[PDB]
RNA sequence: UCCCCCGUGCCCAUAGCGGCGUGGAACCACCCGUUCCCAUUCCGAACACGGAAGUGAAACGCGCCAGCGCCGAUGGUACUGGGCGGGCGACCGCCUGGGAGAGUAGGUCGGUGCGGGGG
RNA sequence: UCGCCUCCUAAAAGGUAACGGAGGCGCCCAAAGGUCCCCUCAGGCGGGACGGAAAUCCGCCGGAGAGCGCAAGGGUAGAAG
RNA sequence: GCUGACUGGGGCCUGUAGAGCACUGAUAGGGCUAGGGGGCCCACCAGCCUACCAAACCCUGUCAAACUCCGAAGGGUCCCA
């Protein structure tokens, strides 16, 4: 995932976007520079990049450094990006969100219910070099009652976690049919 | 309906409606959600009318997540009475929603269904709405 | 310390219907006693006051045990 | 001259050191306090006090007790901001042995009853806390002065920690147990 | 935290803070606002006698002796967890009236 | 105040006054107290009525 | 001057809580006693006194760690002095100064004067 | 409804209206006052004779959520308790 | 007889906007879990299950004129111009 960046001296952020670009920032232990990216181009990347995969930025210095979004601030109304925080990866252990790929048809669905995916991620610390893609999850078997979570996942090589780990990550809740009105 | 079970004060001033949303602008729970495009007091009967519409569309299926909550006291003076003699009585409760708030949102239902489901509930509301689905809502790392 | 009120504090005798016991140091001379007459710790006790008077001697191990019921 | 005294210094003290023990002549399980609260039988004080529990029970352990008083509001218990309802007595060192020892193995007995002391009853720091059905019945009886069946609840705080270190101290000191 | 620290009730300058150790009995005549300890005097940590309520009765006049050389004739007493008793240490001079 | 009743304090060595309030019922009846006079100053005072 | 400890203040969590070190030579504490001054709503527990066999266990002092606590950018918003506009209205936008709160990167298991005893 | 007190409305000094929103006062205490000396809470979890889910106990953990005669607010354990 | 409005620079006094749940309350779902329908029940010694009710507590989402861990812009005042 390749996304290009550019430097910002210190001129009206309102202009950058009133143009067509998306102001932002880069940082970690050392280094922290005000940068920016083309809005319509950064979106096409993020749509898949998200914060689960590493976004390789660039610059004039032709230095393709690896990073990942730390947080994207929205416009509330208009609901679109307004600024991004790029975290430059190193060699040091870092905490990130690895996507949980819940695979399988839970017995609770065919029976009665919906698979509410309480947590579609899980912050875990790891090595930039060794970044997982998706922590699969065994969903079949989950019935209507409570459901597996946190301390129940296959944690890949050198990838522990920064969870409770009691934090429920999923649960099958009965479906809503007919019959309503309780306040008679 | 839907309303607070307890309170420290039965009646409260009207307050204003300027500003964005303060919070609750990203999906957070389900797969699709209905977002508010204008400021407005959404009443308990409106919320209910929408939710039932939902559960009614996709009969026996998915989970609906009502995210706004009517906890603000709406007041009204007795029919044909003059100004004065104190504040009116509580007619109902409302939810102060500002532009951007994701009011409702569904889960566990086909995309096509999510749409027509959220569309209908929109009609029940007194403001313009927009349907959406998980995206840059992953506010994390 | 505390002057007044306090008891008297004086040694006497801890009798005992089964040999001497604790050494005076309380405030009582006579007493039923009975340290334990059978401790109780685990066993050596549980003298379960139920002993059916003169057990055995009658109705005992007779009437013909199990027998050749196997046939 | 003291009764148990030896029992602890002579016995128990060593069996522990090597069963546990080691190094310090201090990190060895030993008692330090012995308090005991009555509460006032199955009916508290009343303006017409009681204080017999005081005067009597006081010297059934050798030394008058103090007087505690409630707090907070009662409503359905009959009390108020308190006054009195207490009458308890702590005490350590000498009297601790003398009271429980010259009463541990000779007094506690007699009271018509079952097995040993309730096992699962300790916690941390080993303190235990039994609690006879009050029943002022024996030892030091010398009848008369009989108004209520008021008795008490004994609290024994020891050094030690865990439950073994503590239990080991009592068990090997003279505390029949578990059922 | 037996807290105490009644010394907070100190306004008037020059407090003679004390110390009741098992072996010795220290003492400093400190002037706050400047955060400086003017005079002083220690127990046998200064050599003297051997008896508690004794070494004190003198470990005092000693400190009082030095203090006068500096004109410091008026101060206030102290000893945080004091209890003004036993090792009380009465002493001439030191126009403290105490 | 109906039950409190406000009384004064006489010099007993003669006349004088100061005046305060009592509380007949609540632990009370007859007030003796040390008060500094004006007509010499330094004595004991009792109740009265006025 | 330089390390250690004993009292004292200032700064008032990056100054603590909790784990894990360790320290007694000295000081300190725990202890040994409680006849004596003095004590407890009852207990020499606490105050208090006279000591000196044993100890660092406790408490305390001094280190180690980031997990809780705490501290916390840079950017970008919000909001807003002042100025100028739009919408029937609920409200909203541009200019110019000021500019959070949260969040993120990250920071921290203190700093420091005066007087004592000791190498 | 009419005087007094607390909070809000009141737009971060003070002040600020309406038949605006929500509660109190018309006492009391000789100890609930002065000073000196000690003491520290509520709850949470254990363990507890009668013991509710708070009587009083014992052990940790607990900076204040307890307490402070009565409304509400401010304040407060380095005490006003 | 230069002290005025207004203004520049200092020093603080403050809790609105905003925001945020640490307090007081309000909150949807989920987890865990005292109870209570009740359920297999070996029957008192516990017990096991529960797309019902459901504490306290934690997680995710929020709400407040009489909430505030936090907090502007400004405003007030004094000094020098
Ligand atoms: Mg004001
Ligand atoms: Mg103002
Ligand atoms: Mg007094
Ligand atoms: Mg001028
Ligand atoms: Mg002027
Ligand atoms: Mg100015
Ligand atoms: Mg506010
Ligand atoms: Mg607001
Ligand atoms: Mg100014």
């Amino acid at each position: 995932y390749r996304l290009k960046a550019y430097y910002r001296e210190g001129e009206k952020p309102s202009a950058l976007r009133r143009a067509g670009k998306l102001p932002g920032v880069m940082y970690n232990r050392h280094l922290n520079r005000k940068v920016y990216v083309d809005l319509v181009e950064f979106d096409k990347v993020f749509r898949q990049a998200s914060i689960h995969h590493v976004i390789v930025l660039e610059l004039p210095d032709g230095q393709s450094l690896p990073t990942l979004v730390r947080q994207v601030n929205l416009d509330k109304r208009r609901r679109r990006p307004e600024h991004v925080d790029f975290f430059v990866l190193s060699d040091e252990p870092v905490e990130m969100y690895v996507p949980l790929r819940f695979v399988g048809t839970p017995a609770g669905v065919r029976a009665g219910g919906v698979l509410q995916e309480i947590h579609r991620d899980i912050l875990v610390k790891v090595s930039p070099r060794n970044i997982p893609e998706f922590i699969e999850v065994d969903v079949s078997g989950l019935e209507i009652g409570d459901s597996l979570h946190a301390s129940d996942l296959k944690l890949p090589p050198g990838v522990e976690l920064a969870v409770s780990p009691e934090e429920t990550i999923a649960a099958v809740v009965p479906p809503e049919d007919v019959e309503k009105l309780a306040e008679e | 309906m839907l309303m607070p079970r307890r309170m420290k004060y039965r009646k409260q001033q009207r307050g204003r409606l300027k500003g964005a949303t303060k919070g609750g602008d990203y999906v957070a729970f389900g797969d699709y959600g209905l977002v508010a495009l204008e400021p407005a007091w959404i009443t308990a009967q409106q919320i209910e009318a929408a939710r039932v519409a939902m559960v009614r569309h996709f009969r026996r299926g998915g989970k609906i997540f009502i995210r706004i909550f009517p906890d603000k006291p709406y007041t009204k003076k007795p029919l044909e009475v003059r100004m004065g003699k104190g504040k009116g009585n509580v007619e109902g409760y409302v939810a102060v929603v500002k532009p951007g708030r994701v009011m409702f949102e569904v889960a566990g239902v086909t995309e096509e269904q999510a749409m027509e489901a959220l569309r209908i509930a929109g009609h029940k509301l007194p403001i313009k709405t927009k349907i959406v689905r998980r995206d840059a809502y992953d506010e994390a790392q | 310390m505390k002057e007044g009120i306090h008891p008297k504090l004086v040694p006497a005798r801890i009798i005992c219907g089964c040999g001497n016991v604790i050494e005076t140091y309380s405030t009582k001379p006579e007493i039923y006693v009975e340290v334990c007459s059978k401790c109780h710790p685990f066993y050596t006790g549980q003298q379960r006051f139920v002993d059916t008077e003169g057990r055995v001697e009658r109705f005992q191990r007779r009437y013909g045990d199990s027998y050749r019921k196997g046939r | 001259d003291v009764a148990l005294k030896r029992k602890y210094y002579e016995e128990v003290r060593p069996e522990l050191i090597r069963r546990f023990g080691y190094q310090n002549v201090w990190e060895v399980p030993r008692l330090e306090k012995v308090v005991i609260n009555q509460g006032l039988g199955e009916a508290k004080e009343d303006a017409r006090i009681l204080e017999k529990a005081a005067q009597e029970l006081a010297l059934i352990t050798g030394q008058k007790p103090a007087v505690t008083r409630a707090k907070k509001s009662i409503s359905n218990f009959k009390l108020r901001k308190g006054m009195p309802i207490g009458l308890r007595v702590t005490l350590r060192r000498d009297r601790m042995w003398i009271f429980l020892e010259k009463l541990l193995n000779v007094a506690l007995p007699r009271i018509r009853d079952f097995r040993g002391l309730n096992p699962n009853s300790f916690d941390g720091r080993g303190n235990y806390n039994l609690g006879l059905r009050e029943q002022l019945i024996f030892p030091e009886i010398t009848y008369d002065m009989v108004d209520a069946l008021r008795g008490m609840d004994i609290a024994v705080v020891t050094t030690a920690e865990t439950d073994e270190e503590a239990r080991a101290l009592l068990e090997l000191l003279g505390f029949p147990f578990r059922k | 935290k037996f807290r105490v620290r009644n010394r907070i009730k100190r306004t008037g300058r020059l407090r003679l803070s004390v110390f009741r150790s098992l072996k010795h009995i220290y003492a400093q005549i400190i002037d706050d606002e400047k955060g400086v300890t003017l005079v002083s005097a220690s127990s046998l940590a200064l050599k003297l006698k051997g008896n508690k309520t004794e070494v004190a009765r003198q470990v005092g006049r000693a400190l009082a002796e030095k203090a006068l050389a500096l004109g410091i004739k008026q101060v206030a007493f102290d000893r945080g967890p004091y209890k003004y008793h036993g090792r009380v240490k009465a002493l001439a001079e030191g126009a403290r009236e105490g | 105040v109906r039950i409190k009743l406000l009384l004064e304090c006489t010099e007993c060595k003669r006349r004088n006054y100061a005046t305060e309030k009592n509380k007949r019922n609540t632990p009370n009846k007859l007030e003796l107290r040390k008060y500094c006079p004006w007509c010499r100053k330094h004595t004991v005072h009792r109740e009265v009525k006025i």
